[PDB]
């Protein structure tokens, strides 16, 4: 059928069948702590490990030395990857200004920026993480679905395998309650309490 | 008939407090040892030393097994780890030993 | 929002540090500051600068932040900007108060994951949890007699 | 890893593996309460101590 990335963590391949897809975006949303950014940290390490598979990592919230150390302690040599140019951390930073209202931000000058990174590494998979401080701003339900289709569509044009976090907030799966209408793959990772014992749990 | 059980079958002893089930575990345990092979005991009651004391009155000798590096006796109770956390560690024990029988 | 001159309270912030040279920091109901805010991008901004301004330092702080009606914060966008988030809960069942404890994010680092009550008593907080309980004793070769010499005959 | 600052309540330095981050913040929540102000208390009290 469709071709198909690796994640390289096996069992989530058995059961995607060959892993997430070549080409598309994927969103992994979840609340806070669930790890759903360990998780696109190893499909962007795993990707460039196994395959020879430049990455970049989009941030629009933390800094490139906190993404680094938080993944220091799981034996990920990151920094080894960032000095060999196998993986580029990017940070698109937002003011409070320039967040306030809807298509506030040139999401043209945002690909153009994203495009630069991509051709610094020739990278084939991507992550964008917080996307939230970018589309949060956005306060009509219309306009936002629009805005969040032409990033999607500008993802896809590329054909650049894509991992977007999203945080959970109050809603089901997401906060604002589009971006998963708009994916194509919808992976949950969830962390419930039950007689005082937490489990995580994975759902695609 | 012929002598046992079959050899990668799956074996439960069953049976009230006291009844014997540890002493019977410690024997096949024991036995696999001392025909040169490894083994593994999953304890998830008693501590190591006590269970080394506690099966030497049966004549077993426990300790002579672990010291020979031929017995891998392992002790955590069931709180100490999340039901996923429990399945790793024994997995991953039973992979590095490569026993012949697991209790 | 943005009444606040976040730099005006970082100055002085800053001179409340250098009096002691201090190296724990302790921010107590910043929700007077944030709670003016009413657009929820300019309040994550808002937030993220200030984390910043205190991660440059290389400050160790501690932030205490009001549940109100949510389930970690009341406005809901602290807990996905900080690196370590504990929850403290007291809740009541069949009549009897519990205080709980938990960790629901930390990132760098493996940590517990349950919840594990607590208590605030003479001396102050007190977790005892039970996952730090193994199976590693001593063991000893005396007896102990019943004082009945007729049931210690019987071993 | 990363380092740790020591809280000095004992039980949750075991659990947290040495206590909460250094050069980091952190965020205690809870409702009315819940002790969040005693924990920031202990916690500059005992690294003080
Ligand atoms: N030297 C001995 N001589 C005679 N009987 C003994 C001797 N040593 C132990 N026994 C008996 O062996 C029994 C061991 O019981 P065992 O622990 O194997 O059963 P169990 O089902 O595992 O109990 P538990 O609930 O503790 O797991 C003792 O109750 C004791 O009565
Ligand atoms: N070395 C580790 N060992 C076990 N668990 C870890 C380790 N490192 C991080 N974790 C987990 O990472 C979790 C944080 O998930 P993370 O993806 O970084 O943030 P978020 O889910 O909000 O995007 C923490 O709750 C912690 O349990
Ligand atoms: N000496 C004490 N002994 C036992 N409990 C105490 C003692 N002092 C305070 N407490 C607890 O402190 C609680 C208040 O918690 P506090 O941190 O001061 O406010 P908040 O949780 O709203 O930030 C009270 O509910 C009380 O039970
Ligand atoms: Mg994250
Ligand atoms: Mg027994
Ligand atoms: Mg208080």
């Amino acid at each position: 059928g469709i071709g198909k990335s690796p994640t390289g963590i096996q069992g989530f391949d058995e059961l995607t069948l060959g892993g997430l897809p070549t080409g598309r975006p994927s969103l992994v949303c979840g609340s806070a702590g669930c790890g759903k950014t360990l998780f696109a940290s190893t499909f962007l390490i795993n990707g460039v490990r196994d395959h020879g598979e430049p990455g970049v990592f989009v941030t629009f919230e933390e800094r490139p030395e906190d993404i680094v150390n938080n993944v220091a302690s799981l034996g990920f040599e990151l920094d080894k990857l960032i000095e060999e140019e196998k993986i580029a951390i990017e940070h698109i930073a937002v003011d409070p200004s320039e967040v306030a209202e809807i298509g506030d931000y040139d999401l043209e000058g945002l690909f153009l920026r994203l495009e630069l990174a991509i051709d610094t590494v020739g990278a084939k998979r991507v992550v964008l993480d917080t996307i939230e401080s970018l589309f949060s701003a956005f306060s009509n339900p219309a306009i936002l679905r629009a805005e969040i289709r032409r990033l999607f569509d500008w993802l896809k044009e590329r054909g650049l395998t894509t991992v977007i976090t999203a945080e959970r907030g109050d809603g089901a799966l997401t906060r604002q309650g589009l971006e998963e209408y708009v994916s194509d793959c919808v992976i949950l990772l969830d962390h419930r309490v039950e007689n005082q014992i937490s489990t995580r749990r994975l759902r695609i | 008939a012929g002598g046992g059980f079959f050899r990668g079958s799956s074996i439960l002893v069953s049976g009230v407090a006291g009844a014997g089930k540890s002493s019977l575990a410690a024997h096949f345990a024991a036995a696999a040892c001392a025909r040169g092979e490894r083994a593994m005991y999953f304890s998830f009651e008693e501590a190591a030393d006590q269970a080394v004391r506690n099966m030497r009155s049966l004549g077993l000798d426990l300790g002579r097994w672990r010291d020979a590096g031929l017995l891998r006796f392992m002790a955590t109770r069931p709180t100490f780890y999340s039901l996923e956390m429990h399945l790793a560690v024994i997995l991953r024990e039973v992979m590095r030993f490569e026993p012949s029988v697991v209790v | 929002i943005g009444d606040y001159d976040l730099e005006g309270l970082f100055l002085r912030l800053e001179l409340a540090i250098d009096t002691v040279g201090a190296k724990r920091v302790v921010l107590d109901t910043i929700e007077s500051l944030f709670s003016a805010f009413s657009n929820p991008a300019i309040l994550r901004a808002e937030i993220r600068r200030l984390f910043d301004w205190l991660k440059e330092r290389g400050l160790t702080t501690v932030i205490t932040a009001e549940r109100g009606d949510g389930a970690l914060t009341r406005q809901g966008l602290e807990e996905y900007v900080s690196d370590c988030v504990i929850l403290l809960d007291h809740r009541v069942e069949n009549q009897i108060s519990t205080r709980r404890l938990r960790i629901v994010k930390y990132r760098g680092t493996a940590h517990g994951t349950n919840e594990y009550p607590f208590l605030i008593d003479t001396d102050g907080f007190s977790v005892l949890p039970v996952s730090a309980l193994g199976l590693l004793h001593q063991v000893h070769e005396e007896r102990i007699a019943s004082g009945v010499p007729d049931l210690d005959a019987m071993m």
